[PDB]
């Protein structure tokens, strides 16, 4: 019974050729949406925090040094969402007018999900170090960052006094 | 997944420090500006109080600005009453101690002190003659807060169309008037004897 | 079938087809300037490079089939010449020859077919899929504007832009190779050394801290194009003269970027550096080197000694005949021919001068919310002192730049931007009065607010009208 | 189920492919 | 009847014509779309035509 | 009801940004390469030891997928009332189903009941391989038809290629390169090609010439100028419109037209009258195979060589050439009062379900804001009412007779095919002039 | 869960249905002739349909 079973065969050759293209290419293009590289630079204070967990459990070190590092963490994620949040709207309109191609639009989804992620995974983080201290760490971040920032920025202003009195006594 | 740096507590004092090399001197100088950072956070939160939690930003403890308010308040009547030089140095040491204020506090509040205080301070600097310190100490106080400074704005013109410089105070009073009233009148007068 | 091959039809057919396809295809092989008198420095770089930016041979692309077409025609024709000597029932043939059908050549044209329909189609479709979804519609790579969309900054003016543009992509192609780490050393120590430090306050940490050669090579040439540095090597010059055209496009590119944004001192920023570029004066500096024989030396003397102000081309040239002996001396300074020239090529210059700026709405008088209203704003064109305006001045870049004017207007209170702006490039022809109109939809409300308009102009650094105008809507 | 087109594209190429080598070796099983 | 007839010439009036430059370019766009649709199956059925007589046999 | 069959049925995504024109005209080059392609393939299994669309992967073709959609069309006419999306997507699935079901069926009844090979004389282990092949061309069609309308194309799939395939047949009765032996010297099907062989191989050259014009029996170049002539003033016709004023009253000041064409309800009647005359010839044809002993049935239609003769359908046969209708003026005078009546009332009749009533056009328009810009309060539907169907009555009558005129002179096929390409393109000219370039 | 058996089974009629049908040239011959004699009374009653409208046309014309 070869007669059956040649067409049989046509039949399962084909279905295994689309089955194993599907699979070649659903790989490939996981590989090259893999091969975007990561949006903003390396997170630094999530090193320093994974670092001095990884110190404690080797031995001792007291748990406040832990609670200011997860507090310059979330100052730090807070600024990050900050500065995506302004992002996404000029991204969107923007990517209309053709001047901007699709691989920065995949880039930014995928940041804007690891980003939720790793908010998640603070905030429950946080929740579990002390009692019901979820969402007031928000707050303590962005008044921190905040009056970080104005105080830069007071300093930066008022460091220029000697230039500008030169000046004047120069013109004088 | 993360990047690992061998730390190194330091016993007694509880300050990290970077141990013998990120092997880079840039990443190196980076790290070790955070750890000086999250020592001061660290020294900071172990003054705070027994429990390290930092409190919530909904209450605001008015001792400080009380002592801020007093302090202001006695340099104002040392400068009205003729001196000048104690007058800015105390206007100098609370604009220090209101900026001692920690982080996790509210920021309009320390913002509004520091926009008061600098124009205060700008304001005796202008009867000091010192022009460009005036200048800048306006320039600082109508940063803090530039709504409703018409005081600071009017200085800092002042300062301006005094040390020269005019179209400087051309644009200063036009940014002026387009925040912008008594205040808003002394700008126009200021603006038409350019 | 039956292809015939002795009566010979398929020379016939093969003949008049190619003479059809090739007798068309046989045609593909077959404003004003301003006036000076001025030559800068290395002339002959900047001309062969204005040379090399244009060129097109389209020559190439038909030449080899118009020839091999007229070759068949000819053989065809001999072959008819040739054979025409030797030149009641239903049958139908096709002329084609004979050889096709032979089972000598069938596998060969049959794997020939197979490779041409398995090969060239599908790999000369990606190859022009690529080619599309390479450039944008602003004429740059798409790599390039994504990576240069990531430095933009909340406030940014003058210095950091040069930064964030030096991050370009067509730098990677223009110094492959060892170009790089054949001019880098001297180039940066060219320009960190000579420039003064008005006119680079903090931008070196920022120089010095890129590690990518090719980056810090083309940011050193560009810090070093836009202060006229002539660094002194007879090869890094056409680099520099190509870096700012390329500097050019990306500061397009970023302008575009930062008005997608949404911001005032971006775009504000945007246009002078691009003022800047295609004058070749650096961000910051005196506007008085837009004059042909001006040199830093002159402008240190005929300003003052130091201000921290300058003095624009009108407040200088409604000075009067004193600057001549402020700067016509010319013990370092410039000869009378000179300054002569000078004078006459600053009296050719376009600074708009706005006199009526009413908003108005078509069909009734008093405008109504939520309303289509167009402004009008109406100024005649008087020099310092359809119909096509003079190219700008540009002396220091290859190619001609003709001077656009970006037309908008804004709010000081929330302190962003209210309409995109409506550029043009052509007037209605001192002079007479022109005209110009824009339109956009007015919000729906009821109460009368104001608003700031700005006559920015390109192609220039010193020409920028701020006049204010007050919205009104009744109802 | 969703798929890319240009899965359909290869797909269909592929068809075409597997027509013409079934009638090519038909003809060579022929002459033998 | 005969109205009909009239209407429709009022109609034909009264509507508006293109002009010389609009109708050149729109010929000249639908002739080469026409064209190049039209050489592209010909070309595909003449190449065909010896493939498939070496195919069939 | 078909909600268990929604998750079976595979499809393409949708585009996830807005597709530019570029990358869409290249979807559409391919798809129109690989359709004919398909269509220039021949079967396996047809040899037995003893092809336009006879063994060419497309006996089955655009069939099922057109008769689905007419299908499904008459029975929303019919009566899907809501406009959610779950309404959307259930047609869909449900158009999806019934054109696979069809195609499998279609294949099946031509594999088995004959017209190819014979199972007894074939085998019962070679069918299926036809079988599978026709119903994989069905599949990779009707799943190319989705992949045009999803977005990636500009038009329909089914337009396209009756587009190209009238486009085709005309370009090969130009060009055609097979020749013809019916005695004195073979000669050549295509037009320009005999054009040249009999003015150059010919002593005679004015015989020669003058036997190439008038040769009645193959193209010939006349009738392809008089199909050129033809395609021109139907592309010089198409760009009438009556541009009415109209100014919007919410946003006050913006002007504005509303274009009504004269092809209003453009190539509608036309595809209708011969869908109308292709199924009455098709019954009156069957009728006379086989009950041809009768009196009605000799006076409906009499068939004699393959063209219809001495009955209805004989007045409902268009005229072959110019000869051939003033021959018969009674007949041609009743062909051509019958075709402009039924072309008018075809427009009259669409026009109301199309949805395109002087009614309905008035409703939309006051909804949109939109607002007559007369003289002193006029009301639009007076106006519109008495424009419009005046336009579609006469645009009905206008479509028909140039289609019989170029039937009557003979153009290079038939007029139908020369106006549904000739509005196609010009459609897709329309909608690339109002996307960016 | 019960109403969605119901449903699917009346699909699954359904859909066999239609496939039967669309297989309907290939009739065992059993009921062909009657099926050709109840298309031929429907053609003549829509005939007869027909014959009424323009009878109705005529004498509202007149």
């Amino acid at each position: 019974w070869l007669t059956l079973v040649v067409p049989f065969a046509y039949l399962g050759v084909l279905i295994g050729c689309l089955a194993t293209f599907s699979s070649l290419y659903r790989r490939r293009k996981a590989a090259k949406a893999a091969s975007l590289e990561p949006w903003f630079p390396p997170h630094l204070q999530r090193d320093i925090y994974h670092s001095l967990l990884h110190l404690d459990q080797q031995q001792r070190v007291p748990e406040t040094v832990l609670k200011a590092a997860l507090l310059r963490r979330a100052a730090e994620d807070i600024k990050r969402v900050m500065a995506i949040r302004e992002q996404k709207q000029a991204l969107a309109l923007l990517l209309q007018r053709g001047s901007v191609g699709d691989e920065l639009w995949q880039r930014f989804l995928r940041a804007e999900k690891e980003m939720e992620d790793e908010v998640r995974d603070v905030v429950a983080e946080a929740n579990s170090y002390a009692p019901n201290w979820g969402q007031v760490i928000f707050q303590s971040a962005r008044e921190m960052d905040a009056n970080a920032t104005y105080r830069a920025r007071m300093e930066e202003y008022q460091a220029t006094v000697a230039e500008e009195r030169a000046w004047w006594d120069k013109k004088r | 997944t993360y990047t690992h740096y061998p730390l190194h507590l330091d016993p007694s004092s509880k300050a990290v420090s970077l141990a013998t090399t990120g092997q880079t001197p840039a990443q190196t100088e980076a790290v070790e500006a955070e750890l000086q950072q999250l020592n001061a956070l660290h020294r900071s939160l172990i003054s705070l109080d027994p429990p390290n939690v930092p409190p919530p930003p909904l209450p605001i403890n008015p001792k400080r600005s009380a002592q801020i308010t007093k302090l202001k308040e006695t340099a104002n009547t040392a400068y009205k009453r003729g001196n000048h030089g104690e007058a800015v140095r105390l206007y100098s040491y609370a604009i220090e101690m209101a900026a001692g204020r920690p982080g996790w506090e509210p920021v309009n509040l320390a913002r509004e002190e520091l926009s008061g205080l600098y124009a205060n301070r700008a304001q005796a600097h202008m009867a000091q003659q010192m022009w460009p310190e005036g200048w800048v100490d306006a320039k600082c106080s109508v940063e803090s807060k530039p709504v409703g400074n018409a005081k600071g704005w009017w200085r800092g013109g002042k300062c301006l169309v005094e040390m020269g410089r005019y179209d400087e105070a051309r644009a200063w009073i036009e940014q002026a008037l387009g925040i912008e009233s008594d205040g808003g009148k002394e700008l126009a007068a200021l603006l038409e004897e350019i | 079938y039956n292809y015939d091959e002795n009566g010979q039809f398929f020379p016939f057919f093969v003949l008049t087809l190619t003479g059809l396809v090739t007798l068309p295809l046989t045609y593909s092989l077959l404003a004003p300037r301003i006036k000076s008198d001025f030559k800068p420095q290395h002339d002959d770089i900047i001309q062969n490079q204005k040379r090399k930016r244009l060129r097109k041979e389209r020559r190439v692309k038909r030449a080899i089939a118009v020839v091999v077409g007229w070759a068949i025609i000819g053989y065809m024709v001999y072959l008819i010449i040739v054979t025409r000597r030797t030149a009641g029932s239903y049958s139908i043939g096709i002329a084609l020859p004979k050889l096709i059908i032979e089972e000598g050549s069938g596998k060969y044209v049959l794997m020939l077919y197979a490779s041409l329909l398995g090969i060239l189609l599908p790999y000369i479709v990606g190859r022009w899929w690529y080619g599309s979804q390479r450039y944008t519609r602003e004429k740059v790579l798409a790599a390039s504007a994504g990576n240069m969309f990531r430095e933009y900054e909340g406030t940014m003016i003058g210095g950091p832009i040069v930064n964030a543009l030096s991050t370009g992509e067509e730098y990677k192609e223009m110094l492959s190779g060892p170009k790089a780490e054949e001019g880098l050393a001297k180039v940066e120590k060219k320009v960190l050394a000579l420039d003064e430090k008005i006119l680079s306050a903090k931008d070196r940490e920022v120089l010095r801290k890129i590690d990518n050669p090719v980056r810090r090579k083309a940011l050193a040439l560009l810090w070093a194009y836009l202060n006229r540095i002539d660094l002194e090597d007879p090869v890094l010059n056409e680099e520099k003269y190509e870096a700012g055209s390329i500097a050019l496009s990306l500061t397009e590119s970023f302008t575009a970027i930062a008005l997608a944004f949404g911001n005032l001192i971006p775009i504000i920023g945007a246009y002078r550096i691009s003022q800047c570029i295609v004058q070749a004066i650096s961000p910051g500096s005196s506007p008085l080197l837009q004059l042909p024989y001006f040199t830093p030396k002159v402008v240190e003397s005929v300003e003052g000694a130091d201000v921290k102000t300058h003095l624009s081309v009108q407040k200088y040239l409604d000075m009067p005949e004193e600057r001549r002996r402020s700067l016509t001396v010319g013990p370092g300074l410039l000869t009378e021919d000179q300054y002569n020239s000078a004078i006459a090529v600053a009296k050719q210059l376009p600074l708009f001068a706005i006199s009526k700026a009413f908003f108005k709405v078509a069909g009734e008088r008093v405008v109504t919310p939520s309303s289509l209203v167009q402004l009008v704003i109406k100024g005649r064109i008087i020099p310092p002192g359809r119909v096509q305006p003079p190219l700008a001045h540009a002396p220091y870049l290859p190619r001609d730049h003709p001077p656009r004017w970006h037309i908008f207007l804004a709010d000081a209170k929330q302190g962003k931007i209210a309409v995109p702006p409506f550029t043009f490039t052509t007037f209605d022809k001192t002079f007479n009065m022109q005209t110009l109109r824009m339109q956009f939809q007015a919000p729906p409300q009821v109460g009368n607010f104001s608003f700031v308009l700005h006559m920015i102009s390109d192609s220039y650094m010193g020409f920028d009208v701020k006049q204010e105008i007050t919205l009104q809507v009744e109802d | 189920l969703r798929v890319d087109p240009v899965v359909v594209l290869v797909l269909s190429l592929c068809f075409i492919f597997s027509v013409v080598g079934l009638h090519v070796i038909a003809k060579i099983t022929r002459k033998f | 009847p005969r109205d009909f007839l009239k209407d429709g010439m009022q109609f034909i009036h009264k509507c508006q014509k293109p002009d010389r430059k609009e109708f050149k370019k729109v010929c000249q766009a639908v002739a080469i779309g026409f064209v190049a649709m039209g050489a592209i199956g010909y070309i595909v059925k003449l190449v065909h035509i010896p493939i498939n007589n070496i195919l069939v046999a | 009801l078909i909600k268990p069959f929604t998750p079976l049925l595979p499809e393409v995504a949708a585009p996830e940004t807005k597709v530019p024109f570029n990358q869409k005209l290249m979807w559409t080059g391919l798809t129109l390469l690989i359709f004919l392609v398909m269509s220039q393939m021949p079967l396996y299994g047809i040899v037995s030891s003893d092809a336009s669309n006879r063994g060419t992967l497309m006996e089955l073709g655009i069939t099922p997928i057109i008769s689905s959609g007419m299908v499904f069309q008459l029975l929303a006419g019919t009566h899907v009332n809501l406009d959610l999306k779950t309404d959307r997507e259930l047609y869909q699935t449900a158009q999806k189903l019934f054109a696979i079901i069809l195609s499998f069926g279609q294949a099946c009844v031509h594999v088995l009941t004959g017209l190819y090979g014979q199972p007894s004389d074939l085998g019962a282990g070679i069918c299926v391989l036809l079988i599978v092949q026709l119903v994989v061309a069905g599949l990779v069609v009707i799943l190319l038809d989705e992949l045009l309308q999803k977005g990636y194309g500009l038009g329909s799939g089914i337009s396209l290629f009756i587009a190209t395939n009238i486009c085709e047949s005309i370009v090969w009765k130009a060009f055609s390169p097979t020749t013809i032996n019916t005695g004195r010297g073979p000669e050549f099907e295509g037009a320009i090609i005999a054009l040249f062989h009999l003015l150059l191989t010919w002593p005679d050259k004015q015989r020669a010439l003058r036997e190439a014009f008038y040769r009645q029996s193959l193209p010939n170049i006349m009738n392809l100028l008089a199909t050129l002539l033809v395609f021109a003033a139907v592309i010089y016709l198409q760009g009438f419109r009556v541009e009415i004023p109209v100014k919007s009253a919410r946003q006050r000041g913006v002007r504005g037209s509303y274009p009504v064409r004269l092809f209003y309800t453009s190539n509608m009647p036309i595809m209708l009258q011969s869908a109308l005359c292709s199924n009455v010839f098709l019954i009156s044809q069957m009728l006379y195979s086989r009950f041809s002993d009768n009196l009605l049935v000799r006076l409906l239609g009499v068939w004699e060589p393959l063209h219809a003769a001495s009955g209805i359908a004989y007045y409902m046969s268009p005229p072959l050439n110019f000869k051939e209708a003033l021959l018969d003026p009674v007949h041609t005078v009743v062909y051509i009062t019958f075709m402009l009546v039924a072309c008018a009332l075809f427009s009259k009749t669409w026009i109301e379900v199309s949805g395109s009533s002087p009614r309905d056009v008035a409703k939309q328009l006051k909804d949109q804001g939109l607002v007559m810009a007369g003289h002193r309060e006029q009301s639009m539907y007076k106006e519109l009412k008495r424009v419009i169907p005046t336009a579609a009555a006469f645009g009905g009558a206008c479509i028909g007779a140039l289609s019989v005129a170029s039937d009557l002179l003979g153009a290079l096929g038939s007029g139908t095919g020369i106006l549904l390409a000739v509005t196609i393109i010009y459609g897709y000219f329309e909608m690339a002039a109002r996307e960016g370039d | 869960e019960g109403p969605q058996w119901k449903q699917k089974a009346l699909a699954a009629a359904f859909v066999i249905g239609i496939f039967a049908i669309v297989l309907f040239p290939l009739w065992p011959i059993m009921l062909r002739q009657g099926v050709w004699y109840l298309s031929v009374g429907m053609l003549g009653l829509l005939g007869l349909f027909f014959a009424l409208a323009i009878v109705r046309l005529i004498l509202f014309c007149v």
